[PDB]
């Protein structure tokens, strides 16, 4: 088997640009054709490009001619997409992608990397707001407001981890304009409540903002 | 004396890794009297010595026909590198030196167009298949047909022929069973040329 | 260039039922490259038929493909558990390669109404000048409700964020969060916060509210 590792996650504001790593390891690297193809959140796979290493002449996508440039760097079996004046709608996850064929024979997609999530954000790294979500009243209801912090993604644990059951962590929405908010909730019994203390550990990894919040009725 | 004439490997060979591309060097008009001939290959500069010579073939006018093999690298070929053979034969007032490369020039992609059989022509039992490519450079390209993974083989192409804005252009027609037309069928016109992504594509046509 | 479409855009079925998924092409194309792949959340594609019938290595024999022309399938005999996710259909024939939308299975399973919870504003978060409301809708199938605001029993627009988890691998349930975002100033400005909703596990609508300090 081959195995594709693209670099991590990218932040970046509109204009500017943004290079994708893909090294391939494992098989023979010059004679086979890598792709790179994106995926906008929630929707679809589009094919952005592909590149033979061997003869380093990358083709795209007319959509993307003029603004993406694939290259291939035999030396260190590492594909690149290199994407410049980013604009919000190339906000997506890319994948690299062979090949099992040679280069010449048409083939399908079988070796994938791990994707690189490519967000083109105006928003700096701010730290979240944590405010809680406090039960009102058989069974009680109470959660994290994870408002406001960028960016994606946030850790959210409850009693640094000996609560799991029932925990549910909402995927983010994007705020107009330009913030990510997100909800965590726990459905525990009521009558326990006034026993074992609930914390809510929200953890953000792009600012080191470690809030361990209580919810109290 | 003999002639030479170079070669350039096949547009089919130079695309498909799979595929081992090579450059010829003929020899014609070599006499019964002196048929020894020797060969002397250079790639870009550099002299080779991985290139076979194939046994003389007689021909009908009294004269052999020696032919010299090197297999290339497809980037080599595709990347402009020049081949050099040189044909020395005890008959020649001097040694004869031929060289050819790739065409030089930037690239571009062929448009692939297949075009259904006239409706004058539906008169016929067999019916005309059209696959109009043009716009490409340089003239390297291949074109086949297949049918649901089956290959075509009842098919010519036209050479390509330079059009007015200085890339290719070729016709390939393919000629089937009126009955097979009729039937919904679907048939496949297989281009290959450098320009294009993998080397490869290829356009469907069908009645509708 | 070829467009590929998928039909349909969700399907419910249980597991052990068979599933037919259908790949309409814009023209024909030949089948030789036709592929179909498998996404889960959080993970890139998976091979699982090319050629239009050919099964890839390793892939269990309940998936197969078929079709030519314009029209391909894939079918899953008998569905388990790790099937349900989106399937993508692909041609390879030409450049450039395209994509269908996609098509989701999801889990069917027995009608389960929501749990509704309605959340008040925190006093620390006021201080900003902007009150959320946070309404839960906990544990229901199917995925479709209706989330109403009423803010002194009047109905809110465009001021309501929504949000769906993925179907819990438990129980094959859905929740919904819906967060009504005010300032501060229109907050204190009126009393009854209501988050109503409508589900098909439901008779009627069930409303959860409060009153603002209280
Ligand atoms: C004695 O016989 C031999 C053998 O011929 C055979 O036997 C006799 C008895 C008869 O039965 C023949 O019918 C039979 O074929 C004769 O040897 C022949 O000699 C002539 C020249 O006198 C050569 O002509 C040249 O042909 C090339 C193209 O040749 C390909 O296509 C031929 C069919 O059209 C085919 O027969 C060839 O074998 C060859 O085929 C290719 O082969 C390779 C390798 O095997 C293969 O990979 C290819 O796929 C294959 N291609 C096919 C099959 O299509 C042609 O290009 C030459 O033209 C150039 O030179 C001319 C001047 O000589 C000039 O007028 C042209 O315009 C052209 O000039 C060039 O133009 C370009 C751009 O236009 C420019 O960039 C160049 O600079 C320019 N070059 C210049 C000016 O020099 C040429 O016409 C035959 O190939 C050759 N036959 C064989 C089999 O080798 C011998 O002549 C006879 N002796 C006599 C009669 O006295």
């Amino acid at each position: 088997q081959v195995q594709l590792v693209q670099s991590g996650a990218e932040v970046k504001k509109p204009g500017s640009s943004v290079k994708v790593s893909c090294k391939a390891s494992g098989g023979t690297f010059s004679s086979y054709p890598i792709s790179w193809v994106r995926q906008a959140p929630g929707q679809g796979l589009e094919w952005v490009g592909g590149i033979i290493p061997l003869f380093g002449t990358a083709n795209y996508a007319q959509r993307f001619q003029g603004r993406v440039t694939i290259t291939a760097d035999e030396s260190t079996r590492t594909a690149y997409m290199e994407v410049s004046t980013l604009r919000s709608e190339d906000t997506a996850v890319y994948y690299c992608a062979r090949g099992i064929a040679s280069a010449g024979t048409p083939d399908y997609f079988f070796y994938w990397g791990q994707g690189t999530l490519v967000t083109v954000s105006s928003a700096s790294t701010k730290g979240p707001s944590v405010f809680p979500l406090a039960p009102s009243s058989g069974t009680a209801a109470l959660g994290c407001l994870v408002k406001d912090y960028f960016p994606e993604p946030v850790t959210v644990s409850w009693n640094s981890g000996a609560l799991t059951s029932g925990v549910h962590t909402f995927p983010a929405v994007l705020q107009s304009s330009g913030l990510y908010s997100l909800s965590s909730v726990v459905t525990v019994p009521s009558s326990s409540l006034g026993t074992q203390t609930y914390i809510c550990n929200v953890n953000h990894k792009p600012s080191n903002t470690k809030v361990d919040k209580k919810v109290e009725p | 004396g003999p002639s030479v004439f170079l070669f350039p490997p096949k547009p089919k060979d130079t695309l498909m890794i799979s595929r081992t591309p090579e450059v010829t060097c003929v020899v014609v008009d070599v006499s019964h009297e002196d048929p020894e001939v020797k060969f002397n290959w250079y790639v870009d500069g550099v002299e080779v010595h991985n290139a076979k010579t194939k046994p003389r073939e007689e021909q009908y006018n009294s004269t052999y026909r020696v032919v010299s093999v090197l297999t290339v690298l497809h980037q080599d070929w595709l990347n402009g590198k020049e081949y050099k053979c040189k044909v020395s034969n005890k008959a020649l007032p001097a040694p004869i030196e031929k060289t050819i490369s790739k065409a030089k020039g930037q690239p571009r992609e062929p448009q692939v167009y297949t075009l259904p059989p006239s409706r004058d022509e539906l008169t016929k039992n067999q019916v005309s298949l059209t696959c109009l490519v043009k716009g490409f450079y340089p003239s390297d390209i291949a074109v086949e047909w297949e049918s649901n993974g089956q290959p075509e083989n009842n098919y010519k192409t036209t050479p390509p022929v330079l059009d007015s804005d200085g890339s290719f252009f070729l016709y390939s027609k393919l000629t089937v069973d009126k009955s097979r037309w009729q039937q919904g069928n679907v048939f496949s016109c297989s281009v290959m040329h450098e320009a294009l992504h993998n080397h490869y594509t290829q356009k469907s046509l069908s009645l509708s | 260039e070829i467009v590929l479409t998928q039909s349909p855009g969700t399907l419910s079925l249980s597991p052990g039922e068979r599933a037919t998924l259908s790949c309409r092409a814009s023209q024909s194309i030949s089948s030789s490259y036709l592929a179909w792949y498998q996404q889960r959340p959080g993970q890139a594609p998976r091979l699982l038929i090319y050629g239009a019938s050919t099964r890839a290595t390793g892939i269990p024999d309940r998936f197969s493909g078929s079709g030519s022309g314009t029209d391909f399938t894939l079918t899953i005999s008998r569905l388990e558990p790790e099937d349900f996710a989106v399937y993508y259909c692909q041609q390879y024939g030409s450049s450039p390669y395209t994509f269908g939308q996609g098509t989701k299975l999801e889990i069917k399973r027995t009608v389960a109404a929501p749990s509704v919870f309605i959340f008040p504003p925190s006093d620390e978060q006021l201080k900003s000048g902007t009150a959320s409301v946070v309404c839960l809708l906990n544990n229901f199938y199917p995925r479709e409700a209706k989330v109403q605001w009423k803010v002194d029993n009047a109905l809110q627009s465009g001021n309501s964020q929504e949000s769906v988890t993925e179907q819990d691998s438990k129980d094959s349930t859905y929740s919904l969060s819906s967060t009504l975002t005010l300032s501060k100033a229109d907050y204190e400005k009126h009393k009854v916060y209501a988050c109503e909703v409508t589900h098909q596990g439901l008779s009627s609508p069930v409303t959860k509210s409060f009153n603002r300090g209280e």
